[PDB]
């Protein structure tokens, strides 16, 4: 019988700074045990300073990112060049996803940008459009490997002040863009080591008030 | 259905400078229902430590079985079993039930009393030996532990440090697993002495 | 068991005469060669219902074509079959060979297997009995044979397919398409079995 | 399922067991004792598949009685639970496993302490302050996580049961026809006849 | 794990904050209460998308009722829109268990349980989700009509903590709401992480854990 | 897994990758798949890892006993007949797939065994998820009358095709060379082309970071 | 939902300094029977694009008709059909990618893997893959069926990453492709000796090579 | 299933209907009224699938209430039962049938006689002296077969139910949380508020 | 694809050289003609595991036969294969041709299909590729051919079976059984494809 879904592997990771946000993914695309591409980008600049990745079944990923980019173009036409706030993006994607509730997009999607107060923001979505804003989130094949590390090193979970008898929690003092990239690169060197569907390339898109910058790093190719 | 997913539970072992460490959660559940907050998964036979994860009736049975086999060993050999040897006994004991196996993921830790070399190993339920120098992970949050250990672990950690590293790897991986947590215990093993510490952790 | 072969004077079409329902022979003297125009024939293999429904629709399409645009090419006849078999592939179990003679391109043979694909060929074999005669047909087919050699090649080929395939039997019917018109040939067991 | 509770207080173990026996559409009996005395200071309650339940209880009873006469000695509660778990642990990998869950409430005359053992049909043994088998657990565990103290008298422990049995009469879909209650303490096993 | 109960002092609403994908813990920082209007709360349990999308859609339909009839929508009529919606999707595989909790002058304080099966029930006490039984356990054995706001808030909090502890598929934190004549008041987010130890000490309960 | 056998003019070499996986997860980044049945008869397996290891040790122990009993060097056709007859008895329920190479008094040999108890023979063989990638390198570069240095090069390059193009295979290359004259030589980590890059950050926790309820010394002695 | 009947095996492809190369054997299999030996699975569109198709051959002939129509349609009211507004590889690919994904979404797929190889009007090499699920990717080497398993490993030794494409000549790349086709004949049971090859070079244009054969096979080692 | 009882006496019809509503392992409510007033002298009790039960009841109610205003007149119990039977008999061959069983108890002011109709989800209708739906009938029919008389007073009718409910509280496995009891007579519909110990 | 043919001199046995795991070729150059005795050979088709395991047991039984009672007949070798295949029919997927030569009876060919039945035949085809050469083999075989005629009849036959069947390929090996003894013959693609 024909099966309308596949799994093209890969992994994504959003982290929110005070006045910036990063969305990063690997650039590897796989089927079963074969590599399709070592460099097939998966994170996208959709404009109005929003970046988006729809990781999972790459076909449902490409259809969704396509339909959102078109939502952004028609929002400009229909509302006199007004800028699509990240919160408004999120809700629009909810409707995009939920419209296919009984034949879903097999993707876990994240978006990053700035809210209307200039603070960094990360929204993440289940395949049928459940969504929530968050400080950080990893999605895809290695999500179960990285999310625990993010809890520990981004949100300081299970960590306390030395010699306070585990009564004073470590304060949430917040991360610089240099420090966030360090955690992202380690998060991917780790996933690449322990997940066979992760490697080849790491693409990071950084969103500040001055726009969208891209960084690229090699990863192991086994 | 899946015997390895009824009760839940996790074990992890790490090596350090002249020392090993082994930790487990304390949860014993029946699917969604947590039942006991006091079910230890780490046991010892002399100076060889075994953690077990999986179906809790097999965790109990295997412990009783290795105590039996290690007691007879000691009476005949006139010395305690060593980690390298115990690992081979666990391996062969599991492969013996090949077409009816114990639904467990065992983990051995200890220091060879002669050589003083730190040693850890892990097994699948039919007894394949996974011998790594760095760390060994098992249970319903094995995915999360793999990611926590890979990131956090550096070689040649002093016992005091290794204690923070294994504790942080367990706590954070357990908090991302429905079927693990409900308290944890951590053994810090050196040639001469062994310290056992209960960790404060989220009780949900 | 059905086949068409492209020779010097035109093209030749042959078939067994068996209609079966399981292992019961329903008719042992059926005619599986059906005319679509004056010089264009089809050979039917598969479901009796599915093949007969299709042949009737193609016939209609070529009678309407003729009324409007004069004589259709053999290629055209094949394209109508292909279109029906391709678009209804979920509900059809038909294998069809199409053989035609005009004065421009002389003899042509087209084959439309289960999927709905079209294959132009010097000769085509099809049906259950065909599996047994691939080796024979491939070692024995030549281009630019005579009418007498081509009838011989097809008589022998189908003879072996009837012998080996329990889903084939009876008489061998043939149709010869040349400038001169349409010639109907029959060969009975007593002639072809002793080859 | 049938209702099987137990709770260990300061100086005793209390077992509460439902009195209903139902087959398809009819309650056949409303006064059923889902308990066997294993030895004068050890009591086992049980619930599960129809015949298996008593057949397993009586087989254990016979064996512990035999041991008593042979050694002219009463096995500790720890020893008896260990015996029962091993029988079930064998049973699960046999041709037709015993489908029976049990609580073992005992008073250890050596240590002068009550002990409550919860054991499922897989041979999953654990010692608890309070325990339950089947759907009961879902209501009674969080209830007793609130209202249980370790130094409670036998009287405070009966009150604590009344509170569990009312919650289950209110919120559980099965009419289980109330419970028979037994106390296991230093003087042995007695039945509270007046829980109605 | 969500609950709502009615008492002398209005309505108490308490919910956990955990999202699961089987045995994977997806989040501990989730809102399970929709504030529909200053006098109407909806609770969410079941499919994450199904709850969020249709309780947001209820929010729109309620606003549309205010513009049309120049009158705040009744709890009865709000529960019945969601009820009638859900009933059209019956058999299709929607999954939601929800309490519509609100105050109108006409009805007084009112709670409607509505579930994806079509069931619509008025009542004083509901608990909804995988954790419901754990919550009922504590709630049903401490409930009176005559509790103080302070004591009713606590019982609601203490009943979610209970289920957060036992139910593997509940936890994170307790969100508390109080619904009066003057509308809903939010009584804060309580991380089970720190709540459990503060309660166990102060209350002397949870004796089963070593601490 | 990727394993290859290559015959050369005076013996036979085998080679394997060093990656062990639990589903999509890399369990051991460097595990030795190269086992000895006897001094000059080596083994490499794929399929159920407990079955390959277990079946290797059983035939290895029986071969030792048989050797002592006949006062003769173990022969390869013996290890072959014993594996074959054992795997066949269990109807493929023992998920063992082996390449066995070795030298003995009769010459040098290269065979393969499948779970059902089928055997193969050839001048070049391969097995595992990396089978097809390795076989493509072998089919392209193999010639008759290979030297030792050429057969190591060819077998090593076949394992790389696996490491790089197969998700089931990676890390380093193990090689065993068995020449008719000399002792079998085992080159653990012959190639290490997948070294982890130095991390961006040290994750050493300040001491006392973890909350401890209860402490106690454990008694190991009497 | 269908099942493929008459089917074609691996299409293999790679890009080199100045263009792209693509090849595919001339076989139409019918299960295990090697039925049709005259089948072209390389479809040239204009003079800057070749489309290689694997899988169901009837669905291939449908995609053949769709591409001829696309050439016709593009000529309509287009006095620049042979200049600035000729069809591109990127244009032809994006159409097929659209159509494949619609057909999977209607649960009635075209049971194919397609590689579109070409040179764009600005000289850039174009190589991209789409199949029955609507899944798409690019890589300096692409292959379908068995060729993903055997050809890609061999062609990746010549071009591992993007930096190697300006270092690879037509000679080196064509040689790699003919070698890969030989290996596939050795190890793919549904393969043929007779194959077609196409080169799209930004200078010499489209070279389309018919009736090629795998030569220089090693079988001699067999006799022992 | 839930408990749906009806019994026709001399001058009235008495419907008795379980107060329990149970999803899975939790009794959600213990005071459910499984009945809608269709007209001032016609009452319908119902049990079946979670959603369909009330949706069907309230739909019938609306239609009968509409008919009443349009004709300014109350349909006979016989007429209401025939309308309801036909609605179900359509539902049974529709895409998703209403899985709802009903009793209709009414007093016909033209005939001056009480009437009890039992109708299953297929559109099977019958007039009975006493009726039941679900497992309840396995006990009550043989009970009433013994103790029933057609000339009984409404007071006797209620003792005959108290005898049916005790038998069900004894022998059935479900806790159905007792019954709500309604009388339909020449004077309309009233709820017997003291059945908790009558 | 495997066959044996009975000629004047003695008997010839032929096979392709293909071992496959689905559409993957595991071995393209495998020998499927194994000796049971000095001048008795078997040709194997079916499961690799099942045919090897049975070939080894037949061999063991004929080595023991020879020790005690001397030279076994071909009939005797066929009989042991039959015995195994029949009595273990529920667990075995093996189709076996047995061809041998002694000085009284000369050349003999036995065939043992899936049943476990035995058939003595002038020539025998078997394996996936045989279906395509039934017509060709029936039409081209006659009694009392020479060694060279018989080597040609087999060469052409397996050539066809390889060309059409995707489950068959590689080299044609043959084994010639005469008074002289055993002669091994191999034929590579570049020879047999251009027939
Ligand atoms: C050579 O290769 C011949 N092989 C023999 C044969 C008989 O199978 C057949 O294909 C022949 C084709 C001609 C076509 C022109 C009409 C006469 C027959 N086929 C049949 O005779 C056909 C067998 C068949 C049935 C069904 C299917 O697929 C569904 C394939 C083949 N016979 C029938 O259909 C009989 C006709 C009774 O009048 N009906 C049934 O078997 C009833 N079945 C219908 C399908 O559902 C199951 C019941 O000739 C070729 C050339
Ligand atoms: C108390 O009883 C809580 N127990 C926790 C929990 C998680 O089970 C749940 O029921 C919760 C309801 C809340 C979650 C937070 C948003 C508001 C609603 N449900 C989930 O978290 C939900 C579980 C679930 C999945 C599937 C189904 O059947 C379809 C029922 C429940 N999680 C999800 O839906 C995840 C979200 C994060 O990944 N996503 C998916 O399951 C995606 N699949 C959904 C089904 O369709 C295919 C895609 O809270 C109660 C109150
Ligand atoms: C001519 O007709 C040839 N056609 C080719 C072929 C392959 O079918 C075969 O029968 C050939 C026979 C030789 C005999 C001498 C020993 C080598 C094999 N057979 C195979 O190659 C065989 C195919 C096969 C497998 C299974 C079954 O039924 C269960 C029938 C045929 N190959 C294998 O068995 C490979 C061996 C790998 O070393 N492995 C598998 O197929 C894997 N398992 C098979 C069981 O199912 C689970 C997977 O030659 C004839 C003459
Ligand atoms: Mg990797
Ligand atoms: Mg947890
Ligand atoms: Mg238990
Ligand atoms: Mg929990
Ligand atoms: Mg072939």
């Amino acid at each position: 019988q024909f099966n309308p879904y596949g799994d093209n592997g890969g992994t994504i990771l959003g982290i929110a700074g005070e006045d910036f946000a990063v969305l990063a993914g690997d650039t590897r695309n796989i089927t079963d045990y074969s590599i399709n591409s070592r460099y097939e980008p998966k994170v996208f600049d959709c404009g109005d300073n929003i970046v988006m990745s729809a990781n999972g079944f790459a076909a449902d990923g490409d259809a969704l990112v396509k339909r959102f980019k078109n939502s952004v173009k028609w929002y400009h036409f229909d509302h006199n060049d007004k800028k699509l706030s990240i919160n408004s993006a999120a809700r629009n994607i909810q409707h995009l996803l939920y419209g296919k509730r009984f034949f879903p997009y097999y993707v876990h999607t994240i978006i990053a940008g700035l809210d209307e107060d200039g603070k960094g923001a990360v929204y993440s979505f289940d395949p049928v459009g459940s969504y929530e804003r968050e400080q950080c989130r990893a999605g895809g094949a290695a999500a179960s490997l990285i999310m625990p590390f993010l809890d520990n090193q981004v949100n300081f979970k299970n960590q306390y002040e030395p010699g306070t008898n585990g009564k004073v929690k470590k304060p949430l003092k917040y991360l610089s863009v240099e420090e966030v990239i360090k955690l992202v690169r380690d998060s991917f060197t780790s996933a690449t080591e322990r997940h066979i569907q992760v490697g080849d390339g790491l693409e990071i898109l950084i969103v500040t008030k001055d726009g969208v910058r891209k960084e690229f790093y090699e990863l192991k190719r086994d | 259905s899946d015997p390895s997913s009824i009760n839940g539970g996790i074990v992890v072992a790490m090596t350090g400078k002249d020392c090993v460490a082994i930790a487990c959660d304390l949860r014993l559940g029946s699917q969604s229902l947590g039942v006991s907050n006091k079910f230890e998964k780490i046991f010892h036979y002399g100076h060889v430590f075994l953690g077990i994860t999986g179906l809790a009736t097999d965790v109990t049975t295997l412990n009783e079985m290795f105590r039996y086999k290690t007691n007879l060993y000691k009476l005949k050999e006139e010395r305690a079993i060593e980690p390298e040897t115990f690992t081979q006994l666990v391996s062969s004991s599991l492969y013996e039930r090949r077409f009816g196996p114990y639904f467990v993921g065992p983990v051995v830790a200890g220091i060879n009393s002669k050589s003083g070399k730190p040693f850890i190993a892990g097994f699948d339920l039919i007894g394949c030996i996974d011998e790594a120098k760095d760390f060994i992970v098992s249970g319903t949050a094995s995915d999360q532990l793999f990611g926590m250990c890979e990131s956090l672990y550096e070689p040649n950690l002093e016992p005091e440090d290794l204690f923070e590293t294994i504790s942080q790897a367990l706590l954070n991986a357990a908090d991302r697993d429905a079927l693990s947590g409900w308290g944890a215990v951590v053994y810090i093993i050196k040639k001469d002495e062994v310290v056992k510490r209960y960790l404060k952790m989220r009780q949900d | 068991t059905i086949m068409a072969v492209e020779f010097d004077g035109g093209v030749v079409m042959g078939s067994d005469s068996r209609v079966s329902a399981g292992e019961a022979v329903v008719n042992r003297v059926f005619d599986k060669l059906s005319p679509l125009h004056e010089r264009i024939y089809c050979a039917l293999s598969g479901s009796a219902a599915d093949t007969q429904a299709i042949a009737d629709i193609v016939q209609y399409h070529l009678e309407l074509y003729t009324s409007q645009y004069g004589t259709p090419s053999t290629e055209t006849a094949a394209s109508v079959f292909k279109e029906l078999c391709y678009e209804n592939k979920d509900n059809l179990t038909a294998g069809i060979i199409v053989a035609g003679y005009d004065d421009k391109n002389k003899g042509e043979v087209y084959t439309i297997p289960l999927g709905g694909s079209v294959h132009k060929l010097p000769y085509a074999i099809a049906g259950s009995g065909s599996t047994f005669i691939y080796g024979y047909c491939d070692k024995n087919f030549r281009e630019n044979m005579s009418k007498e050699e081509t009838v011989d090649f097809i008589k022998h080929s189908l003879s072996q397919a009837i012998k080996w395939d329990g889903s084939s039997g009876g008489v061998i019917r043939m149709v010869v398409l040349t400038a001169a018109g349409v010639e109907r040939l029959i060969f009975y067991p007593d002639e072809y079995e002793q080859l | 399922m049938d209702i099987i509770l137990g709770i260990r207080v300061q100086d005793s173990v209390i077992l509460a067991s439902s009195k209903a026996v139902t087959r398809g559409i009819s309650v056949l009996k409303d006064s059923d004792d889902k308990t066997r005395q294993l030895s004068p200071h050890t009591l086992m309650s049980f619930a599960g598949e129809a015949g298996d339940t008593v057949q397993f209880a009586e087989y254990i009873q016979a064996n512990i009685q035999l041991y008593s006469i042979r050694e002219d000695y009463e096995l500790s509660p720890q020893a008896v639970s260990s015996f029962v778990r091993q029988e079930l642990a064998k049973s699960i990998r046999s041709r037709r496993p015993y489908q029976v869950n049990v609580l073992i409430g005992g008073y250890d005359k050596k240590k002068n302490k009550p002990e409550l053992y919860q054991i499922d049909y897989l041979g999953t043994k654990v010692e608890l302050p309070y325990g339950a088998h089947g759907y009961s657990g879902f209501y009674t565990f969080s209830l007793l996580d609130h209202h249980y103290r370790p130094d409670m008298t036998t009287e405070e422990g009966l009150d604590l049961l009344k509170l569990c049995v009312q919650e289950l009469e209110k919120r559980m879909p099965m009419d289980f026809k109330g419970v028979i209650v037994k106390i296991v303490d230093k003087d042995g096993i007695r039945q509270v006849d007046d829980f109605q | 794990t969500t609950l709502a109960f009615r008492f002398q002092g209005g309505i108490i609403v308490a919910v956990d904050s955990r999202a699961t994908a089987g045995n994977w813990v997806a989040s501990q920082t989730v809102k399970k209460v929709i504030e529909i209007n200053p006098f109407l709360l909806g609770t969410m349990a079941g499919g994450a998308a199904d709850c969020q999308f249709w309780e947001t859609w209820l929010g729109s339909q309620c606003r549309l009722h205010e513009l049309r009839e120049k009158e705040r929508i009744s709890v009865a009529a709000a529960s019945k829109i969601l009820s009638n919606l859900v009933y059209q999707y019956k058999g299709a595989g929607l999954s939601m268990g929800t309490m519509i909790c609100g105050y109108t002058r006409k009805e007084g304080p009112t709670i409607y349980y509505v579930d994806s099966d079509g069931t619509r029930l008025k009542g004083d006490i509901f608990c909804v989700g995988s954790g419901q039984t754990f919550a009922y356990g504590v709630l049903d054995s401490n409930y009176k009509w005559d509790l103080s706001v302070e004591d009713a808030l606590y019982l609601g909090k203490r009943s979610i903590l209970a289920a957060a502890h036992r139910d593997a598929y509940s936890g994170g934190s307790v969100n508390l709401y109080h619904v009066t004549e003057d509308g809903w008041i939010y009584h804060g987010n309580h991380d089970v992480g720190e709540l459990f130890w503060k309660v166990k000490e102060e209350e002397g309960s949870f004796n089963n854990v070593i601490g | 897994t990727t394993i290859v056998g290559v015959k050369f003019n005076n013996g036979v070499v085998i080679a394997a990758d060093t990656r062990s996986t639990q589903g999509p997860i890399v369990a051991d980044k460097n595990c030795a798949k190269l086992h000895r049945i006897s001094p000059k008869i080596w083994c490499a397996g794929a399929g159920t890892a407990a079955d390959t290891e277990a079946v290797t040790q059983l035939i290895g122990s029986n071969i030792e006993l048989h050797s002592l009993y006949t006062s003769r060097e173990p022969r390869v056709v013996s290890a072959l007949q014993m594996l074959k007859q054992h795997l066949f008895k269990y109807q493929g329920h023992i998920g063992a797939y082996l390449i066995v190479a070795g030298v003995d008094p009769t010459g040098s040999h290269l065979f393969s065994i499948h779970a059902h108890g089928s055997t193969d023979v050839g001048y070049y063989l391969s097995l595992g998820s990396g089978s097809l990638a390795a076989m493509a390198v072998l089919e392209s570069h193999w010639k008759q009358d290979l030297t030792k240095e050429e057969a190591i090069k060819l077998a090593s390059d076949a394992i790389q095709a696996g490491i790089w193009n197969d998700l089931g295979s990676g890390s380093n290359v193990d090689v065993c060379v068995m020449e008719i004259g000399k002792d079998a030589e085992y080159l653990r980590n012959y190639l290490t082309p997948n070294v982890r890059e130095e991390k961006q950050k040290s994750y050493k926790f300040p001491r006392g970071t973890t909350a401890v309820l209860k402490e106690s010394i454990v008694n190991i002695c009497d | 939902t269908q099942q493929p009947i008459v089917t074609g095996t691996s299409v293999i492809s790679m890009k080199y300094d100045n263009g792209v190369i693509i090849a595919a054997d001339n076989l139409g299999s019918y299960g295990s029977l090697l039925r049709f030996n005259g089948v072209e699975r390389l479809i040239p569109v204009g003079d800057n694009t070749v489309v290689g198709i694997s899988g169901d051959i009837s669905d291939m002939q449908h995609i053949e008709r769709l591409l001829k129509d696309l050439v016709t349609e593009n000529a309509y009211d287009n006095p620049l059909a042979d200049a600035e507004e000729a069809l591109e590889p990127s244009y032809i690919f994006e159409y097929l990618a659209t159509v494949m994904y619609q057909r999977r979404s209607k649960m009635n797929p075209l049971w194919n893997a397609i590689i579109v190889a070409g040179v764009q009007s600005n000289g850039d090499q174009f190589l991209r893959y789409v199949n029955l699920l609507g899944v798409t990717y690019s890589s300096p080497t692409l292959a379908t069926g068995f060729g993903a398993h055997m050809a890609n490993p061999l062609l990746r030794k010549v071009v591992d990453r993007e930096s190697d494409i300006p270092k690879t000549t037509v000679q080196v790349a064509e040689e790699a492709i003919v070698n890969a086709m030989r290996v596939l004949y050795y190890r793919d049971a549904r393969s043929s000796r007779n194959f077609s090859l196409a080169i799209i070079d930004k200078n010499t244009g489209l070279t389309f090579k018919k009736n090629l054969q795998v030569e220089n096979m090693k079988w001699d080692f067999a006799k022992d």
